[PDB]
């Protein structure tokens, strides 16, 4: 199972962070995750999204040559 | 703070809350990698009790490597827990395809994986000496086991070529096998007079290790004429991969790059044949090619490559291939993510970088979609033992000992070759000393030194002394 | 002359590769430290070593002299570096673009001029390498990666014929073919892939070449008879050595079996040639210190001029 | 008497100055012919292995494959040595003089040739060879010229086998394909290996045996066609036995049955398998792990392993022909070696 | 011929002439300028040649390349 990148290991920090992301996402407020590149922001955010039954996942990865067309097309998918 | 990240205005962060996700502490990393090593050691239950020392050793070694080698020394010393995760995955894929394991063999396997995931990016020789001292300290602190041999990179040669399983192999047997297989490779492919030495054996082993993993990509950093792409072609011929070579001249644009990428992707998916993509430094003219590599590597494919009629014919070809293999896939999402799984499983990209101090090379190695998802291999310059071995192997053909040569009593550090007995060792030492003095006196600084001058001088020397 | 072969031959192999792209002062200093390194490791070498007198014989020296090359020693050494690179393709860096005519005179009508800025470059290049004509390329600062297999010489020996792939298909090559690259701008950036695989030779003119050229002009003008005498003695010494070698071969072929007047005449001619050689050596022994006095005399003008 | 297994130790060692490439057997006298990488063709005698009978240098380049056959007219011996000098050579053995007698050299290949075969069907001897020219070539031994040249594959074929009027050809593009001999039409194509095919040969008929699972025909179509089962050896460390399908009997390919079928796969070699030679119930094969293995057809497991037979790569094996009544299958088998040695097992 | 030698493994014979030239007939290299005295061969193959020129040169024979390459001289 360690080959699959979606596997998470629950500790106190990631469960406290999952609680805060649920609290802010239920508060209709934008959330900005800003940390060093090894902190696993994408992994913990997908962990909070996929295990839940109240939120969904869209795959958007920004780049230098990215406009609102990609965002709008990803919006039409769901 | 790092370059490539444009600071956004406060008007966008006005309406959004902000968080800082710091690095996990020692206890959290320790517990997470206890869980990882318990999962890995479930394969071999005889060493189940060693889960705590291995996780403690990995966490402490990562912390020491982060504290010692910083960003100030080199721009690519950005360590992360992702390297620890890659270490765990490498240990798993070595144990799973390995023989009956032993405690000494397990420690050697972990040491080899740490060598190939943690200190294959180091530059200075004293940095590698500090790393092997760190390995000695970590092993003697957390795994107090005797009867353990050398942990240096020459004595840790784990290969899958010589057997059916990932196991340690003898040095001379591996050297003979590489010699004969490279002779067969030169017979069956392009011919190049490459000499065999232990540093290239270690490099060819680590690039074979990197090119056998699922979604395995790496970037090779080293001076020119070090022999990078020939080693890449040698491994990709050993593993049955197909070489695709981007033939890009000066009168080239993004259309040729896109059509080569499209042909490679179509041959990877529809024809189900694995391919190796050697992206050279000179093959990236503008930043659009770097953006295309970012899209191809951070994700699994390029969504911008197939649009409209191209997208429709791609989906038609994917449906035809799925119906040919008799797989019940109907929705477009299943076909698309099966296709990107096929691309991520059957496409390996490698990079050859000549001068890392260039602005284009700095932008390449500072890219966020390249540094994290590729194994940084630093070939660097040639150390003195490699030069001595190459010169000894190249001057032995010609008769050279025909003069009354007396042994000169010189200093210990002034002799790089094993101590002088014949005129050949003196000639090799003279050549290496002149090369070092010449590269010192031209003020090369920290730029890599291309060893092609040494090989050209050796060839001219043997031809001229023959005449 | 045999106990120091490995010391003199290792200098010239060093001299070909490392010293292609240096000025006179740095080249002299590196030769000094090379002599120091050779003397340190107990490898003997000729104390009166001269690279032109080591590799460049008189015939090739004249043949280079009336093809357009100047009489400077630095240009002669660089030309010897260029025309003794059998394995590595040479690179020419001359701001004046003077020596295109030199290689055209040396290779005759076989010289075909090509440029990286052309549009039919690939077709005429593949036709020329199928023929085997010598090819000279201009605009070396605009290197095009389509000749990456020609620069690295990664030919595959497919059967009895040697094979290369250029561009997008298969072309055949011949043993007559030789490639040359010429560049105009000295400050033009060169790719590292091209730079590390060619013999980069600098045909430029620096302040040390100002000193050398002013020395050459003041010796060929102030005391021209001395330079004429030096050239005459060198030419007669070479001619007498060749004649003595030919006479020795003829004498050995005549007297290999078993006396007559033919052997006695050959012995008398050999005695006369040996006496002439001894007289020439005695004359030339006491002439170099005059040149030493001249070079100790005409250095203040060089310092003033620089 | 067909279930002989060679002993563990070599009977005697044959010393060669360079790398041994192809080894053959004389079907009447105990004489072995040993190739070299230097191109020299030897002829050792098993009783006295001190000096060769006739050391003839025929080519400036290496030689790759051989074939030997004692003809039966309605007689003498023919040795062919395919080489790397763009041509092949044909030799005749003289028993009275004990020296090689050259006959002719067949030309036509535009690259180096890697396979050669010689046989007879009805009072006419034919020679086949296959090269890096991607084309299968045929010759007439008495006439001297070719009959049919054709390319079956995009990449270059490596090894072949033949009986009657059917030719299969392993290729560098990891695909097998039967090529019909008169018509030149590909009856069936095969896939399933992951590496180029080193050696490949047919499995033929036998008269009487207790029980067979890999040589006996199943139906009357197999019985009168006579071509049922083939075994292929390829660089993916595996040996497989392949079912060949029926044609639309010039025979036509079957549109729904023009694909091969792998029946039994064998694995355990530590490097590339190089050559195979079936002998009754036992599939003798080599590898590049300094070893020669013995595989059974029925149980599909290696009964005997010969570990560290040489200090280097093992190149080629060859046996005596057993599916014909002209030549008895004597209990002799000899191997080659990259480390300049050749070993023969007897009794 | 001043000395005769034979290959102990393959059918090769080494012949040394009185003028110093050595021929390998189943190659022609002049190991010593003067007349050679005697030779010895031991199995890599090393051939030691001694002559009257106060210089003993040792040469090795490459079986695959059919050429002799000198290793060292006393
Ligand atoms: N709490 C945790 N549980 C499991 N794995 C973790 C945890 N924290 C970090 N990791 C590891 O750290 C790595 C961070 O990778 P990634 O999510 O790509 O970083 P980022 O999100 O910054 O791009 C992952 O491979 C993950 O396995
Ligand atoms: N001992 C050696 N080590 C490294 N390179 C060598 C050696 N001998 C020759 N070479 C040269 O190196 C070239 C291959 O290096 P390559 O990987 O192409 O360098 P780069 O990666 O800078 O393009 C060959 O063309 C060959 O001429
Ligand atoms: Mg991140």
């Amino acid at each position: 199972e360690v080959m699959r990148p979606d596997i998470v290991i629950p500790t106190i920090d990631t469960i406290k962070h999952e609680k805060i992301f649920y609290d802010l996402l239920n508060s209709k407020r934008g959330i900005i995750l800003c940390g060093p590149p090894g902190s696993g922001k994408t992994m913990i955010m997908n962990n909070a999204l996929r295990n839940s039954s109240l939120y969904d996942v869209v795959g958007i990865n920004f780049s230098k040559d990215t406009t609102t067309e990609h965002i709008l097309s990803a919006l039409h998918r769901h | 703070t790092d370059p490539g990240r444009i600071p956004m205005s406060e008007r966008f962060t006005r309406h959004a809350a902000i968080l800082y996700l710091g690095y996990p502490s020692g206890k959290s990393l320790s517990q997470i990698y206890e869980i990882y090593y318990k999962a890995i050691f479930k394969l071999v239950p005889e060493f189940r009790s060693y889960t705590e020392p291995f996780a403690r050793a990995s966490v402490h070694l990562y912390n020491e490597c982060k504290a010692r080698y910083s960003t100030g020394l080199q721009s690519h010393y950005l360590f992360s827990p992702r390297e620890l995760t890659r270490l765990v995955r490498g240990v798993y894929t070595a144990i799973n395809t390995g023989p009956r394991q032993t405690l000494r063999s397990l420690i050697r396997l972990w040491a080899y994986e740490a060598w190939r995931i943690f200190a294959d990016r180091l530059v200075g020789v004293k940095e590698k000496n500090s790393f092997e001292q760190l390995l000695y300290e970590t092993v003697d602190k957390y795994l107090p086991n005797q009867d353990l041999g050398n942990i240096s990179s020459t004595s840790l040669l784990f290969s899958g070529l010589l057997s059916l399983d990932f196991k340690e192999v003898n040095k001379t047997d591996l050297v003979n096998f590489i010699e004969e297989r490279f002779k067969t490779f030169c017979d069956e492919e392009l011919e190049v007079p490459m000499v065999i030495h232990e540093s290239m054996v270690d490099h060819i082993l680590r690039i074979d290790r990197a090119l056998k993993q699922v979604q395995g990509h790496m970037m090779l950093i080293g001076a020119s004429r070090t022999g990078k792409t020939i080693l890449t072609r040698f491994v990709a011929w050993l593993n049955g991969l197909k070489i695709v070579q981007p033939k890009i001249h000066r009168h080239s644009n993004l259309s040729d790059f896109d059509m080569i990428l499209k042909k490679a992707i179509s041959d990877c998916s529809l024809k189900e044949s694995r391919t190796c993509l050697i992206i050279d430094e000179s093959n990236i003219l503008e930043t659009a090619f770097l953006e295309r590599m970012n899209t191809l590597l951070a994700n699994a494919d390029i969504p911008d490559l197939f649009q409209g009629e191209e997208y429709d014919k791609l989906l038609n070809n994917l449906r035809n291939k799925t119906r040919s293999l008799g797989l019940l896939l109907d929705t477009e999402q299943e076909l698309y993510d099966w296709f990107v799984g096929e691309i991520a499983k059957n496409l390996h990209v490698v990079f050859t970088i000549c001068d890392p101090t260039n602005n284009k090379s700095s932008a390449m190695i500072s890219s966020p979609a390249l540094f994290n998802r590729c194994i940084i291999n630093w070939m660097g310059d040639w150390d003195t033992k490699t030069m001595s071995q190459v010169a000894n192997n190249m001057v032995d053909v010609v008769p050279m000992e025909f003069t009354d040569f007396i042994v000169p009593e010189v200093n210990k550090e002034l002799v790089f070759t094993e101590p002088i007995q014949t005129i050949r060792d003196a000639v090799v030492n003279i050549l290496i000393h002149f090369d070092r003095n010449f590269y010192q006196k031209m003020k090369v600084g920290v730029n890599p030194r291309s060893p092609g001058y040494f090989i050209d001088g050796l060839r001219a020397l043997v031809k001229l002394v023959t005449a | 002359t045999s106990q120091e072969l490995i010391g003199n031959c290792i200098i010239s192999s060093i001299y070909e590769t490392y010293f292609g792209h240096l000025n006179e002062r740095e080249r002299g200093d590196m030769l000094v430290i090379l002599k120091r390194l050779l003397g340190k490791f107990a490898v003997k070498y000729d104390v009166n070593y001269r690279f032109i007198d080591y590799l460049v014989t008189l015939d090739e020296k004249m043949k280079w002299l009336e093809c357009g090359l100047d009489k400077n020693d630095y240009f002669l050494e660089n030309m010897s570096i260029v025309m003794n690179s059998q394995d590595a393709v040479p690179f020419l860096l001359d701001p004046s673009s003077h020596m295109i005519t030199v290689i055209s005179n040396y290779y005759g009508n076989k010289t075909v001029l090509l440029s990286f800025l052309e549009e039919g470059f690939v077709k005429r290049l593949e036709n020329a390498v199928r023929f085997g004509s010598v090819v000279i390329i201009q605009d070396g600062e605009f290197f095009d990666p389509i000749i990456s297999r020609l620069i690295s010489r990664e030919f595959n020996h497919a059967g009895n014929r040697v094979t290369v792939e250029i561009g997008d298909h298969e072309v055949d090559v011949s043993g007559d073919f030789k490639l040359f690259i010429h560049s105009c701008d000295p400050s033009g950036d060169i790719p590292i892939f091209l730079r590390s695989r060619v013999r980069l030779v600098h045909f430029v003119t620096n302040k040390e070449s100002i000193e050398t050229r002013i020395f050459d002009i003041t010796l060929t003008e102030e005391n021209a008879e001395m330079q004429r005498k030096r050239e005459d003695l060198i030419k007669l010494n070479t001619e007498y050595r060749l004649k003595l070698k030919n006479l020795e071969k003829r004498l050995l072929e005549e007297l290999n079996n078993s006396e007559n007047d033919e052997l006695m005449v050959t012995l008398n001619n050999l005695k006369k040639e040996a006496m002439n050689i001894e007289k020439k050596l005695s004359e030339s022994e006491e002439f170099f210190p005059q040149f030493d006095n001249l070079v100790e005399e005409y250095s203040i003008i060089g310092k003033h001029s620089v | 008497v067909l279930k002989w297994i060679p002993r563990n130790l070599p009977s005697c060692l044959i010393n060669v100055e360079s790398s041994v490439t192809s080894v053959k057997l004389h079907p009447n006298l105990p004489i072995v012919f040993v190739a070299t990488d230097h191109g020299k063709l030897y002829a050792f005698d098993l009783f006295n292995y001190t000096i060769p009978l006739a050391s003839l240098q025929s080519h400036t380049k290496a030689i790759t494959s051989m074939d030997v056959l004692f003809t039966n007219y309605t007689n003498y011996l023919v040795i062919v040595t395919a080489s790397k000098d763009l041509q092949i050579h044909v030799f005749k053995w003289v028993s009275e003089e004990c020296k090689f007698q050259q006959i002719r050299s067949l030309l036509g290949h535009e690259h180096i040739v890697s396979a050669v075969k010689i046989w007879q069907k009805n009072n006419d001897v034919h020679i086949a060879s296959c090269s890096r020219d991607q084309t299968v070539k045929i010759w007439d031994f008495h006439n001297g010229w070719s009959l049919k040249t054709f390319q079956p594959h995009s990449q270059w074929v490596r090894s072949i086998d033949v009986l009657g009027d059917y030719i299969i050809s392993g290729s560098h593009d990891t695909t097998l394909r039967l090529t019909h001999w008169p018509s030149g039409n590909g009856l069936s194509v095969g896939t399933g290996h992951e590496f180029p095919i080193e050696k490949v040969k047919f499995i033929h008929f036998i008269e009487d045996s207790p029980e067979i699972r890999f040589r006996t025909p199943s139906t009357d179509r197999y019985k009168n066609w006579g071509m049922q089962y083939c075994v292929s050896a390829s660089r993916d460390r595996t040996i497989k036995i392949w079912e060949i399908p029926l044609p639309t009997l010039a025979p036509i390919p079957n549109p729904t049955d023009s694909n091969f079928r792998c029946v039994l796969t064998l694995k355990g070699h530590l490097s590339w398998v190089r050559d195979i030679s079936i002998r009754g119930q036992y599939l003798f094969s080599c590898a590049d792990d300094k070893s020669v293995r013995c595989w059974d057809l029925n149980t599909g497991q290696c009964l005997h392993v010969w570990e560290k037979l040489h200090t280097g790569f093992v190149n080629c094996l060859d046996l005596d022909v057993d599916f014909d009544s002209n030549v008895t299958p004597r209990q002799m088998m000899v191997t080659g070696g990259l480390d300049c040695k050749s070993n023969v097992f007897m009794r």
